[PDB]
């Protein structure tokens, strides 16, 4: 259950700037480590650059895990998600190489959710040679206790998948005015990947997460269903409540809102960049 | 030194969840498939599905950090 | 690194258990370093980690720490006495049914707390309830336990110890529910009550003769719809001997409680919670404090 969760705990953060705050630190202490080891270096990387391409390893993580060769369950993939963005919470993109971290991040949700897959198949599912599979089979083994011990030894990780369906439940019993919350289960699933993107999973319970996919297909629908909320959520008794409702709903759309793809240039340079970092140590 | 029952009332930030027995005549069961003989041969009766998909669906609602 | 192995515990069959002390804290921990390729950290290291870190009961054991190496890990949960099984086994401690209700008690508050969190604690079994110097109970080997919410997953039929499996899990059921724990309690109580392994088997086939000849073969009634799993091999109408000529030394509220936890239907047994809400924990002979519980000294 979430609500004693060590997700709950420890890496649900109070506001973007919490995120943005220990980034800055992870990478600003590798830098002082590289330098202290060995301060401006046309190298060195910053950290919205560091943003950039950990979303655009992200959807390479998602781009793998969507062509898994045996269907991949959405809650690993999401856990997979969830500890990219962990690992790289308190880490550095530079020290660590976010295609092997991605690697390992899927392998650790295959494993630590009941996923069953052999190693040798899951490394044939990635595209290189078998000597090729055979090295990147090893740094995955090599960086998985790494990967570990930087998520603080939380392996559960709770999506909104699963209260996105007991919502849905919720609308079909409880909710009579409204009818065939099908179409919001579609719209609903393009929103929650949408939103997977961003930072939204280290600042919302995923039963937030959830709630703001069906309204926001309720929404994007023409359906007000400000009812559901007020009546049959107890919360017309209860204001300040329901007023907080509205504003995380409203705060997380509108970081939805404030969320760009990383582009095709400057990816490219951080790119090129990065393997220049990983060569010169 | 008598034992009395205590419930465990661990706290679930969110609305509360109907309880699994006050679940199946609420209407839940008609939009969660049905157990299955060999399902529900076993402990498994397709209503522990429901229950835990209203319990994750309310888990934390009316919390904020 | 940090801890200074003290002794060796035990080897449990998938690690090795040892006891250590660490120095931030004067205090006694157990290491359990899991036995040693090409698949990264074994998985049952991994079901103990990702599912004690989530629990925080009086009666389960949360693991203080861990760490390890290229591929292999150790565990550090707080060094913990003693076990049912060695206390059981013993024969200079009696068990009065105080003692035994305490022990009954711990199982079921540590079972419904795990339960509640849809944590279903497959393996269970006098040699996995632990209990330390204070006299707590702790379920410990968490090494198979999974989460019984979803119907898209699939168990497989065989993860409990022949002695202590449900007779659904031996019919090879896909999906069980919170049954299994309390078919496990159910012959941990027996065990307790006549210090004896109740339905001692050798294979599946051995443990349902044994479990039928002891309680009596089901009724299509008693457990419909038993003809739907997949292991359903018919057996002889099987009277069974009456449960209060067993447990002669139990009374009335005891034998009660033990038909709950041995219904056949694992739906009709009863749940961790509703089981603690029966008479037998409230009657008059009160569960012993844990500073007068038995020590099974050597
Ligand atoms: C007499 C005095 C005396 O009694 N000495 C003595 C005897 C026996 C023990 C003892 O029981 N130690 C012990 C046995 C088993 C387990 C444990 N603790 C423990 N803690 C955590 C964990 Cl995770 C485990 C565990 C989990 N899975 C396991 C499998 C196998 C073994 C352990 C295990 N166990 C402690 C202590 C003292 C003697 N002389 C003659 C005076």
């Amino acid at each position: 259950m979430y609500h004693n969760s060590s997700q709950k705990r420890h890496w649900t953060f109070s506001s973007e700037e919490q995120l943005a705050r220990l980034r800055a630190d992870a990478n600003r202490k590798f830098r002082c480590k590289a330098v202290a080891n060995g301060p401006n270096d046309p190298v060195f990387l910053e950290p919205h650059e560091e943003m950039t391409l950990c979303k655009y390893y992200e959807k390479r993580l998602l781009e793998f895990c969507s062509v898994f060769k045996p269907a991949m369950p959405r809650s690993v993939v999401g856990t997979a998600c969830m500890y990219f963005k962990r690992f790289y919470l308190n880490n550095s993109v530079m020290e660590y190489h976010p295609r092997i971290i991605m690697l390992t991040c899927a392998f650790l949700a295959c494993k630590v959710d009941e996923f069953n897959v052999s190693s040798p198949q899951f490394v044939g599912n990635l595209r290189e040679s078998p000597l090729g599979q055979e090295k990147a089979l090893e740094q995955i083994l090599e960086y998985e206790l790494l990967l570990i011990q930087q998520l603080n030894f939380h392996l559960i990780v709770h999506n909104p998948y699963r209260p996105f369906e007991g919502f849905l439940i919720d609308l079909k019993t409880r909710y009579p005015i409204l009818e065939n919350p099908e179409i919001l289960r579609k719209t609903a699933d393009d929103f929650l990947n949408r939103i997977a993107l961003t930072d939204a999973y280290l600042l919302y319970t995923p039963s937030q997460i959830a709630l703001t996919a069906i309204l926001s297909s309720a929404s994007r629908a023409g359906i007000t269903m400000e009812s559901y909320l007020s009546e049959s959520l107890m919360l017309k008794e209860n204001r300040t409540c329901l007023s907080q409702l509205l504003d995380i709903m409203k705060s997380m759309r509108n970081l939805v809102k404030k969320y760009e793809p990383p582009r095709s240039e400057e990816v490219a340079v951080l790119k090129q960049k990065l393997e220049r970092c990983h060569s010169a140590e | 030194a008598l034992y009395e029952y205590q419930p465990l009332q661990i706290e679930t930030y969110g609305p509360h969840v109907p309880e699994l027995e006050m679940l199946g005549r609420l209407g839940y069961l008609n939009h969660v498939r049905a157990a299955s003989p060999q399902d529900l041969a076993g402990g498994y009766t397709s209503s522990l599905a429901c229950h835990r998909a209203l319990q994750d669906a309310f888990s934390g609602l009316f919390w904020q950090p | 690194k940090r801890y200074e192995k003290l002794d060796f515990l035990g080897e449990g069959q998938f690690a090795t258990v040892y006891k250590a002390r660490d120095k931030n804290t004067n205090q006694i921990v157990a290491i359990k370093k899991i036995k040693l390729a090409k698949d990264g950290i074994n998985r049952t290291a991994l079901r103990e980690i990702k599912l004690l870190q989530e629990l925080s009961h009086p009666n389960i054991i949360g693991l203080l720490d861990a760490f390890g190496h290229k591929s292999n890990i150790s565990l550090v949960f707080d060094f913990m006495e003693t076990d049912l099984e060695v206390i059981i086994k013993d024969n200079s401690l009696v068990l009065t049914p105080s003692h035994i209700k305490a022990y009954m008690l711990m199982t079921l508050q540590g079972l419904e707390y795990l339960h509640q969190h849809w944590i279903l604690h497959r393996d269970l079994k006098p040699n996995n309830l632990l209990l330390d110097e204070n006299g707590v109970l702790k379920l410990a080997d968490f090494g198979l336990a999974k989460s019984f919410g979803s119907p898209n997953r699939a168990y497989t039929h065989q993860v409990v110890t022949r002695w202590y499996r449900a007779p659904e899990l031996l019919f090879g059921a896909r999906m069980y529910g919170v049954g299994v724990d309390m078919w496990a309690v159910g012959c941990i109580l027996a065990e307790l009550l006549l210090r004896v392994p109740f339905l001692p088997g050798d294979s599946d086939l051995d443990q349902l003769t044994r479990i039928f000849e002891t309680l009596g073969t089901p009724t299509e009634e008693q457990w419909p719809d038993m003809c739907s799993l997949p292991d359903y091999v018919t057996f002889k109408s099987f009277p069974g001997i009456p449960l209060h000529h067993i447990f002669s030394a139990a009374g009335d509220d005891l034998l009660d409680l033990i038909q709950g936890l041995f219904l056949f239907n694992p739906c009709a047994r009863i749940t961790a919670t509703q089981a603690l809400k029966m008479k037998y924990f409230s009657n008059r002979p009160g569960p012993t404090p844990g500073c007068q519980l038995p020590r099974p000294n050597c």
